[PDB]
């Protein structure tokens, strides 16, 4: 044992299929007009960015759209152990006898 | 330190604090901004499990 | 023909603080990654590389700005930046605005180089996004040589403190300046350091002899105006190198490589890419340029 | 009879370089009616039809290159070609009147004399193309005392791909292409790419994620590196491609050629020739349009790349070291 | 050019959902973004300046 | 060696107005976004004692 | 759809004997400090810079260069210059009339030098106007890097005969250096002694370089020491002179060496685009019975 004991972090990643809710008539929506836009133009590609604008709104006052976490499906984690390790982040760190 | 309702109305829409990546052999921290779609609850809380 | 427009999509309403700092540069330049109509944010300013919690140094971001493509700015609406491209044989609108502020006329000669001065003067923080915006800062090309000058001695003198008056303060007629050295990154600019000793070490092994001897015979009275860094006394090695008896044909074979290194060290000085710019006008701050990637 | 020449009418006046726009002023305002491929955003609509963007595609940019009629001999130039090959253009003496002398890389190999497994694919096939490396050197007796002094990189100009070859039985037509994209001569329409052996390119971009950005431009180098193999001289040659600007690849080439550079120079300890202390030069081929698939393929077996709407572009050999 | 209030008299629209809930506190800590209180002495409709 | 069966894929289109996504929706037709800027709609809470 | 034409005026006319030596030549390359149509004589030459009142030189004709606009001449009316404008990356025709003569060929890299010989083979005097075009050098780019070669030699030898006589022999120097070598052929040029002046700015450097370049070198050798440096550099003291490694920083104080190294490097930068940046092309066909050379513009 040296002098010390020690705590340890981990992340973690969990698949989730989300119920989401979204009430009635909250966004009113401005859809604009398309458009064709040429460009990218070598002589055997004529590129074409179909484009389109729109403009969304929020109407009602509170929230109007629930999210939920419902179905576990994976772990992506795996949960294992390994540790970060500081000769990667901090490379140019080093003692001072090179041997 | 804001009022709890900006921490709503930002916990549900934009970036975290500088998350990690998926389906990679390590864990990296994100910089593409747009694919990636997780919520932490580590945040509000501020605690680990 | 061609077009050229990227509109930048942002996820979040900007406040009234930072649109009077961007509705200030409303034409300038910012180099982005994604070439494309559409755009996030995160690829606009040149803070992929020059972040704040980062140690950058200005070989790698001036390196990292020969690849990248260029835009200007058109507009900004309080959500969508729009921007224009810069081909690479278009004319264009630029219109300056870069704080240490420097004169152009028409037949000038440009150059695009990182923000070398003050950074919380070149760069706007986005706190309403999060991810910041670096601007990149154009500056006339004999301007634009002088100060990648002492960036390359400063990182030599910082390696031998293993003051300051001397080793920062670069220089044009008029006024002087200050850089912007507390934390970069000494390794790649030590990489550009490196191939020097494989030029100057080789530049100094086949240094021809009547040139040697010129310097027996200008610098002791027969001196000029540009001669006078060696105030008027010879060196030491000098003395030790023209015992030789000159003959022309060996100085014939010399001169030819050192006319063909020299050719070579435009490999290691290279700016970005290079503006020409053809016409400029003078109140109203706009010019016309030819871009050229090189 | 005429018929036939109606098509011409049809093809010659529709196939003219544009005018220059002029319009006399009595007329008024009118020419910005004639003011049309300056648009960009045309009309869209609810479900469009060629009979809505017929207009869109009617306009199209100017580009043609220009190309370079050659004579060869049938003995340096291969009857047997892939149509897509790369070029030089030695230069010695203007002996003939239209007497020239080509160079392909798959010949250029050939000529150096260097060791099998350095490029050990199309030496196999470079040996059933051409003789023991010999009936060509016999063309130059200098190309040993070309590589002492360091004159062969100044003494190519390349050109690029190739369009066409007639080929007879002593002499070799050959219509190669500059400046662009070589419209093409069996195939209508078709535009004939630049071809590599995989054996001469090595790649500067490929890496692992570890993130660099895209833009409009990857351009080919051209390496020439004067080795020196059984106390002997000898050249030798590899290909780049790497859309990252001259202040790059230059501090990355030397890296590739790291020990050619450390097994040359330890032999200078005991003597020096300034006439040696050229190492190579870089030239510029052109740009390649960024992430276009080179498409492998096999030629009697031989892997040979492709690049799809390559443009040429020339440059000076700039000599590194 | 942001796109800002002010307090004019417009014919504001009868709806018909009841909206009072949580605006004690919900403008107090910023439910949504430039709130106005007005009290007793400033709760009009006030005139108008062009 | 004949040919046997020589077949496709054939795409249909399900439009927005079409799905009952747009319950959160309330679709107006508009003109010109590359004139419009921002949106204003105002609001007045009366609260009784 | 895009038109260029360049038409220079005159105030005057000119006489029938300037004519004949302005039909000469008929297509040639002209430097231009326009990009515009109509245009006073003053800019065309390269009197703008060179003149004879003027110290006549080098590099701040060389700095001129890539920064100004080539036209190419179509017709001499007896008024007013027609010019065709030279365009990126387009292709026109040009005629050699160029002096003292060198020959083309086809698929030769061409460098715009300036003009460093006696004044009768390059300039034209307009006597009407009294200003004085300059045409430029056109020589190809093989040639353009070894024809300043051995001149340049020339001129570093011609200092020392004047300040030591018994040291430089006129023989060996005249014989090695006006007869260059190239195609197998030979050119024997003009010497001037008539009395240089061009080309001495080049010399006012690359000698001043010449003392410190070598000094330069130790200071960069001995203050790299990592493990990131760089596994050839180990290999370079093999090349580095034995003499140049016996020098002590005794007699240069810290404040001495920042005027080294802070101007270094500027006379590099300053003397390796002046070999460069030529406004340089290419030719692909080329009839000596007709003198039709033919260009492309690569701008640079």
């Amino acid at each position: 044992h040296p002098g010390f004991a020690m705590t340890v972090v981990r992340t973690d990643e969990v698949l989730a299929e989300h119920i989401l809710y979204c009430s009635r008539a909250s966004t009113s929506m401005f859809v604009g007009l398309p458009s064709v836009v040429r460009r990218e133009v070598r002589s055997d590609a004529v590129t074409f960015e179909i484009t389109h604008e729109i403009a969304s709104l929020h109407t009602a006052l509170g929230y109007s759209s629930v999210i939920a976490p419902a179905h576990v499906a994976a772990i992506t984690t795996d949960m294992g152990v390994h540790c970060q390790d500081l000769f990667m982040i901090f490379p140019g760190d080093a003692y001072q006898d090179r041997q | 330190n804001r009022g709890l309702y900006t921490l709503v109305n930002e916990y549900s829409a934009r970036l975290a604090g500088a998350p990690a990546t998926s389906t990679t052999d390590l864990q990296y921290v994100v910089v593409n901004g747009t694919d990636v779609f997780l919520d932490q609850p580590c945040h509000m809380l501020q605690e680990a499990y | 023909a061609l077009d050229k427009s990227i509109v930048v999509n942002l996820t979040s309403r900007l406040f009234a603080d930072e649109l009077a700092a961007l509705q200030s540069k409303i034409g300038s330049v910012l180099p982005l990654g994604d070439c494309h109509r559409l755009q996030n944010i995160q690829a606009l300013g040149l803070g992929c590389v020059c972040s704040r919690e980062t140690s950058p140094d200005y070989i790698q971001i001036m390196q990292y700005l020969s690849k990248c493509t260029l835009a200007v700015l058109e507009e900004v609406r309080p959500d969508s930046l729009r921007l224009t491209r810069m081909d690479p044989s278009d004319n264009l609108q630029i219109k300056n605005v870069y704080a240490p502020f420097f004169q152009w006329d028409s037949n000038t000669q440009l150059a695009v180089l990182p923000p070398l001065f003050s950074r919380k003067d070149s760069t706007i923080v986005l706190e309403s996004n999060g991810f910041d915006i670096v601007f990149p800062m154009v500056v006339p090309q004999q301007l634009g040589h002088a100060i990648l000058q002492q960036l390359l001695v400063y990182h030599i003198y910082s390696k031998i403190s293993a003051l300051d008056l001397y080793t920062t303060n670069v220089s044009f007629m008029g006024r002087t300046y200050r850089l912007d050295v507390d934390n970069t990154d000494p390794r790649t600019a030590l990489r550009v350091l490196d191939d020097l000793s494989m030029y100057l070490c080789i530049l100094s092994a086949l240094v021809p002899r009547g040139c040697l001897r010129l310097l027996t015979a200008l610098v002791r009275h027969d001196r000029h105006p540009l001669t006078e860094v060696f105030e008027g006394v010879v060196p030491d090695e000098v003395t030790r190198i023209d015992l030789d008896q000159l003959s022309v044909p060996d100085d014939i074979t010399r001169m030819r490589v050192m006319f063909s290194y020299l050719q070579s060290l435009s490999s290691i000085f290279n700016l970005g890419p290079r503006l020409h710019v053809y016409a400029y006008s003078a109140e109203t701050l706009a010019a016309s340029c030819w871009y050229s990637p090189r | 009879q005429a018929e036939n020449a109606a098509r011409l009418g049809r093809q010659v006046l529709g196939l003219l370089p544009p005018p220059t726009h002029r319009v006399s002023l009595t007329r008024g305002p009118e020419f910005a009616r004639g003011v049309r491929d300056l648009l960009s955003k045309y009309a869209a609509s609810t479900r469009p039809t060629v009979g809505s963007l017929h207009e869109a595609l009617r306009q199209a940019p100017f580009r043609q290159p220009t190309y370079g009629d050659f004579l060869v001999y049938s003995q340096t130039f291969s009857p047997q070609e892939p149509l897509g090959t790369f070029l030089f253009s030695f230069k010695q003496e203007d002996n003939g009147s239209s007497m020239d002398m080509l160079l392909t890389p798959t010949s250029l190999f050939m000529l150096s004399g260097m060791e099998a497994a350095k490029a050990p694919q199309t030496h196999k096939v470079a040996g059933v193309w051409y003789g023991s490396g010999s009936g060509l050197a016999d063309f130059i007796p200098n190309l040993s005392e070309l590589m002492d002094t360091g004159e062969f990189h100044t003494l190519l100009t390349p050109v690029g791909p190739m369009v066409q070859s007639v080929h007879s039985t002593f002499v070799t037509k050959v219509t190669s292409a500059m400046k662009g994209v070589g419209l093409a001569r069996d195939e209508p329409r078709a535009h004939v790419g630049l071809t590599l052996p995989c054996d001469m390119l090595v790649d500067l971009d490929e890496s692992c994620p570890m993130r660099e950005p895209a833009g409009l431009n990857v351009t080919i180098y051209a390496s020439l590196v004067y080795l020196r193999v059984n106390q002997r001289p000898s050249m030798a040659l590899t290909f780049f491609q790497s859309g990252k600007g001259f202040a790059e690849v230059v501090a990355m080439i030397k890296d590739h050629f790291t020990d050619v550079i450390r097994t040359k120079y330890i032999q200078l300890r005991h003597e020096l020739y300034i006439n040696r202390l050229v190492f190579g030069a870089v030239c510029t081929l052109g740009t390649v349009p960024f992430d276009s698939h080179p498409v492998h393929q096999s030629l009697n077996s031989l892997p040979v790349l492709v690049f799809a709407n390559f443009e040429a572009a020339c440059g000076p050999w700039t000599v590194f070291l | 050019m942001e796109a800002t209030l002010e307090q004019r008299p417009f014919p504001y629209l009868a709806t018909e959902a009841n909206l009072l809930t949580q605006i004690k506190e919900s403008a107090a800590d910023g439910l949504f973004k430039s709130f106005q209180l007005l009290l007793g002495k400033d709760a009009r409709e006030g005139s108008v300046r062009f | 060696e004949a040919l046997l069966g020589v077949y496709t894929n054939v795409v249909e289109f399900v439009k927005f107005l079409e799905t009952a996504l747009a319950a959160a929706c309330v679709n107006t037709e508009f003109k010109d976004l590359r004139r419009m800027i921002d949106g204003k709609i105002q609001f007045k809470i009366s609260m009784p004692t």
